[PDB]
């Protein structure tokens, strides 16, 4: 049963260590019990008679009691810590290691929430999972069942009576789970939707600001929300409160009171044993609901111990495959698409055997429709994910036998996802070549057209740049734009939508591009195609594979589909 | 200072709520201090005796069933009124709080408040509010009847009240501030992991990645975790309130067991207050099992409070007298920022736009465009200001005159969910359906309704909705266009690929006969043909304004951004 599972693979190392947790958790709630023990004993002494001095020796076993309970706790607690402590210092550097061997289209497919939400939340979870969730699901399982065995060893007869306020709340519990099947799942698509609800109607404060009549329909979504809660909730009450009766103390002390007079009045029963139900008998039904309590706290810590372990499951980047033959024919700068094939999910292919071919130091262009599949071709090139069916290769040789460094030192991106690093504004020019005299560093911002935008900054060039530094996306990628400058990658990925994405500084980014995209191999996700009609070949395709080819002045003769995207409109 | 509170709907209704909340306890005393003649007859030698006092221990038992039944009964509908009552004031209240309260961690929290809510407001009276005041009482109702019985263990018991609710407000108190260090320290470990996967693409491309991995690597592995001093935080908070209890039980079962050798209490009567002690300590332990339940409320319902106790933005008397003929804009020294650390910042804004009249601003990116806007629309407030329209400051209007002077076509158009014709209808939910007729053929969106599957009646809140960012900024076109308010303010979108919004924006300044008074924050050049004055913008800062005329005869700041204009549209990616 557990076993080969996620959370069971992850949390492998913590078998031993939890079992002596578990083991020695079960010492630490046996010696807070055992006081009412020790009770029952000194009671037995005041009855049959002497005392005042066998009287002390029983409070010398509750104080020694105390001393060894209060130990017992302190030396779990500190296990727990010492050896949770180990295991998420261990944890860290195979996540740190992992993110470093992830498919890069990998950190596209998630956001920036999506990753905090495993290296923080996930982490702590575990955190919890080990320090409270497992020595509190111990507790919760052990006290109860320490309870009703030292209660049926001092008299069967009682410990009998006390389980009919439990079959009588296990009866009403269940008639009342099979009276919500249907508004157990009701109200878990609700919260879903009210949710949805309450991040539109936040993120439209504007809107509903200047036109009054547009939070309606939040108002009356929300109006039904506390309305199915009420029509859901108000009927089953009568059977919570009667299953809320059966577990009071109250109740549990009528009962032992109830028959242990029958017992003892009639001479079989010697009331000095009925003093253990009176101590430990009447919280009895609190025990048993709080096992259910106590065990529904690993679930929590179990989902994320899955989260993580399947992320540190997921299948990585290949190797290398031989480093083999380039093929007679390609300059170092030629890249040949050859019969790919590739699809996100196993099943739904998202291109279909291109067989594109790039030139050294030509222009390219990628024209479609929207959700066509020419970013997805793009990023491929980048290796952002591996070909399913066919095989691509920059300088005649394959991209996946080129390793993680030789790959980048010839196949250059300028996407959106701008991504500057933490530090000096420098720093980020020069990332590609980290020692560059400073001179280079200046004459590669002054051809991306941020040198003067970097004189205006409070120490100019080693301002150390952070989340809020006073630089919009049409600056914040002149930056990588220069930083690309240096890197010199002779076949480079443009994503023409960077050029527009911020329309104020739109021709100083087409002045960067203008110098970036020189001498080289250029391969463009065209998205105006009044920019690429002089691009040395254009290529249209339409949800995977590829359609008409061509230049453009030739490509609009053969009419189709090009002359169709021509002529609509813009002409 | 709301936080949680109750409905409004009575106060007699809430008063014998209480009243019967502690009658429920004062019949839990009663059938805890009946056990003493009990215990005590059936350690006697007459133990047919205590029939007599089991009878009455039946009679205070079923009345604490009724008293514990309807005390839940009305504790569930007060849990309903509550859910109703507190639903009903974020929602009211979130319309007035100020708009730049809401920043990234404020939409998250006020978010929760309003989706995650639901099932512990409802379960909140019946949960936690009586089980834990009234495990607070019982002990404390139950010392105050052991007086006429035992004194000396009475008021051993009072005495220790005090401290038995100081040893688990304390040991709680230890066991949050654990906690906080807990999940700070792991903040504090995981954050460069956090940074070295944000900036993934740029290392591996710039062949770093190898060595930001092992500074991040070494950094982790050494870090010295800090850990034996949250362990010294950790401990206290798991042994006080034990270490309390178990002390308190050897206290008063000694005090009873020596209060029975110098022969105060018989035997039989001393162990029937044995065991009345053990009763007396059971309610503190029920409220240290409450504490996580206590604790998670705590925070789910900080969460209310903090949208409750948000900044809420003031609105004068105002009524718009006369905001028939078109109201003259005009800015006095006007100046803005959210704050002072970083954001769009503003000052020394000061024109006067004519009334009837349609005006551009542009500048570089700087938006203190999207700004000046919002000070006219008066979604923001000047800090040295006295904005002004048709003669009167903007801040000295009920909001609901405040609004009913400038339409807005914002800059990300925002639809909620539900019809295509709905939206457009949220700016005067009774035009005429000619009103509707011509807002949709200015907008350029009767063809959309007209090449759409059911077209009109078209969802479009979020399902992609077969609808593009483009072509959803033709409906918040059609939206303000239908409200018929003397002020226009038309923020563009970035949004390219258009071909049909470009005219969209066109034809709403140009075609319109509504006749009101246009203001556009302009990207595109062919919206800034239909201005007649340009008002550019820098550094926060009017640098200079006119017509197009002496602009570009100027030779300045704006023939610059004209020629960068006109070549930035000719571009085109060439080998060369
Ligand atoms: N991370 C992803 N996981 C699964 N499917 C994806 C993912 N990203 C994109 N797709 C789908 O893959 C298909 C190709 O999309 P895409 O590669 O963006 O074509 P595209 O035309 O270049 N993008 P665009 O031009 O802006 O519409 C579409 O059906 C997308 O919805």
């Amino acid at each position: 049963s557990w076993r080969a599972q996620a959370a069971s693979r992850l949390l492998a190392p913590l078998k031993l260590p939890l079992v002596l947790s578990g083991v020695l958790a079960a010492l630490v709630t046996l010696a807070q019990l055992a006081p009412f023990v020790l009770l029952v004993e000194l009671s037995r002494l005041l009855v049959s008679g002497a005392g005042a001095h066998r009287l002390f020796t029983v409070g010398f076993a509750a104080v020694g009691l105390l001393g060894t309970g209060a130990l017992l706790a302190a030396a779990l607690t500190l296990w727990l810590h010492v050896i949770d402590a180990r295991f998420a210092r261990a944890l860290r550097l195979r996540l740190l290691s992992k993110l470093s061997r992830l498919p890069l289209g990998w950190f596209t497919s998630r956001g920036s929430g999506s990753i905090k939400k495993l290296v923080t939340d996930d982490t702590l979870a575990l955190h919890y999972l080990v320090t409270h969730a497992v020595p509190d699901a111990v507790a919760a399982v052990v006290a109860p069942v320490g309870v009703l065995v030292y209660l049926f060893v001092v008299d069967w007869r009682v410990a009998l009576v006390l389980f009919g306020p439990v079959l009588v709340y296990l009866t009403i519990t269940s008639s009342l789970t099979i009276q919500s099947g249907p508004r157990i799942v009701q109200a878990q698509r609700w919260a879903e939707k009210m949710n949805g609800e309450a991040g539109s109607y936040l993120e439209g404060q504007p809107v509903i600001r200047v036109f009054g009549a547009a939070s309606s329909s939040f108002r009356r979504r929300l109006d039904e929300y506390i309305g199915f809660l009420v029509a859901w909730q108000r009927p089953l009450a009568g059977k919570k409160t009667l299953m809320d009766l059966a577990t009071r103390p109250a109740t549990f002390l009528w009962l032992i009171a109830a028959t242990g007079t029958l017992l003892v009045a009639t001479h079989r029963m010697d009331p000095v044993n009925l003093l253990p139900f009176m101590f430990l008998g009447t919280t009895f039904g609190a025990r048993l609901l709080g096992i259910a309590y106590g065990l529904g706290g690993l679930r929590t810590g179990l989902l994320a111990a899955r989260h993580l372990q399947v992320t540190l499951d997921e299948t990585e980047l290949a190797v290398r495959e031989h480093p083999r033959e380039p093929l007679d024919g390609e300059a170092p700068a030629t890249v040949v698409f050859d019969h790919v094939t590739f699809g996100y999910r196993p099943g739904v292919p998202v291109i279909q055997d291109v067989s594109l071919t790039l030139r050294p130091g030509t222009v390219t262009a990628l024209v479609g429709p929207s959700g066509s599949g020419k970013s997805t071709l793009a990023t491929l090139l980048a290796r952002f994910h591996d070909v399913e069916r066919g095989a691509i290769r920059v300088g005649g040789q394959d991209i996946r036998s080129l390793a993680a460094d030789e790959l980048y030192t010839r196949v250059g991106f300028v996407l959106q996802e701008a991504q500057l690093v933490h530090g000096t504004a420098a720093e980020n020019i020069a990332l590609a070549v980290p020692d560059a005299p400073a001179e280079q560093v200046q004459v590669a911002a002054r051809e991306a057209q941020i040198h003067d935008r970097v004189l205006r900054l409070p120490d100019g060039y080693d301002t150390v740049l952070g989340a809020n530094s006073g630089l919009s996306g049409g600056e914040r990628q002149r930056l990588t734009i220069a930083r690309a400058i240096l890197g010199d990658t002779p076949v480079l990925i443009l994503d023409e939508a960077t050029a527009f994405a911020d329309p104020e500084s739109e021709y100083l980014v087409q002045q960067a591009l203008n110098r970036l995209t020189r001498d080289r191999t250029v391969l463009v996700i065209a998205h105006r195609l009044h920019t690429i009609t002089r691009a040395d070949q254009i290529v249209v395709l339409d949800h995977g594979r590829i359609v008409e080819r061509g230049t453009h002045e030739e490509l609009l003769a053969a009419g189709g589909r090009y002359c169709r995207l021509w002529d609509t409109g813009q002409g | 200072t709301w936080i949680a509170l109750v409905p409004n709907d009575h106060r007699a209704r809430l008063i014998g709520f209480a009243l019967l909340a502690f009658c429920s306890v004062v019949a839990r005393a009663v059938g805890t201090v009946l056990l003493v003649p009990l215990m005590a007859a059936l350690f006697g030698e007459a133990p047919q005796r205590a029939w007599l006092w089991l009878g009455w221990l039946s009679a205070a038992t079923v009345a604490g069933w009724v008293l514990d039944a309807v005390t839940a009964r009305i504790g569930i509908e007060l849990g309903f009124a509550v859910l109703n009552h507190t639903q009903h004031d974020v929602a009211d209240r979130l319309p007035v709080v100020r708009l730049d309260w809401f920043t990234a961690e404020n939409t998250a929290t006020a978010r929760q408040a309003i989706a995650a809510t639901g099932p512990e407001l409802v379960g909140l009276v019946v949960n936690l509010v009586t089980p834990l005041t009234s495990a607070i009482l019982l002990p404390a109702v139950i010392a105050l009847a052991l007086l006429p019985i035992s004194w000396q263990l009475g008021v051993a018991a009072l005495a220790g009240v005090p401290l038995l609710l100081g040893a688990l407000w304390a040991s709680a108190a230890f066991a949050r501030r654990a906690d906080t260090a807990a999940d700070k320290a792991n903040t504090a470990l995981t954050e460069r992991i956090i940074e070295f996967a944000r900036t993934q693409q740029a290392l591996r491309a710039a062949r770093r990645v190898e060595p930001a991995r092992s500074l991040v690597g070494n950094a982790l592995a050494s870090q010295h975790t800090a850990t034996m001093r949250l362990l010294g935080m950790q401990i206290p908070g798991q042994l006080l309130f034990s270490i309390a209890s178990q002390l308190a039980l050897i206290v008063l079962a000694g005090t009873t067991a020596a209060l029975t050798i110098t022969g105060t209490l018989t035997v039989p009567e001393a162990i029937a207050l044995i065991v009345v002690m053990v009763r007396y300590l059971e309610p503190f332990t029920a409220v240290s099992e409450l504490a996580p339940a206590l604790e998670s409320t705590r925070a789910t319902l900080g969460r209310i409070g903090s949208v409750l106790t948000a900044p809420v933005m003031v609105a004068g008397s105002g009524t718009w007298r006369d905001g028939a003929v078109v109201p003259r804009i005009e800015f006095d020294d006007v100046a803005f920022g959210y704050d002072g650390g970083s954001g769009p910042v503003l000052d020394g804004v000061s024109f006067c736009l004519q009334p009837g009249t349609t005006t551009a601003i542009v500048g570089p990116s700087g938006c203190g465009k999207s700004t000046i806007l919002a000070l006219i629309a008066g979604l923001h407030q000047p800090t040295r200001g006295r904005v002004l329209i048709d003669g009167t400051d903007v801040a000295t209007l009920d909001a609901r005159a405040q609004q009913a002077v400038c339409s807005v076509v914002f800059q990300h158009p925002y639809l909620f969910h539900g019809t295509i014709r709905d939206n457009v209808f949220a700016a005067d939910p009774g035009a005429s359906d000619d009103q509707f007729a011509q807002a949709v053929r200015l907008a350029r969106v009767d063809e959309l309704i007209a090449r759409l599957p059911d077209g009109a009646n078209t969802i479009v809140g979020e399902a992609g909705s077969a609808l593009s960012g483009g072509e959803r900024q033709r409906v918040s076109i059609a939206r303000a266009l239908l409200k018929a308010a003397p002020v226009l303010l038309v923020d563009e979108a970035t949004s390219a690929l258009d071909a049909e919004n470009e005219a969209a924006v066109v034809d709403a300044l140009a075609a319109d006969p509504r006749s009101r008074t246009r203001v556009i924050v302009a990207h595109r050049l062919a919206s800034i043909r239909h201005a007649d004055r340009v008002l550019f913008v820098d550094d926060g800062r009017v640098v200079e304004d006119g017509s197009i005329s002496e602009l570009l005869t100027a030779g300045g700041r704006f023939s610059q951004f004209w020629r960068q204009q006109h070549e930035a549209a000719e571009w085109q990616i060439l080998a060369e």
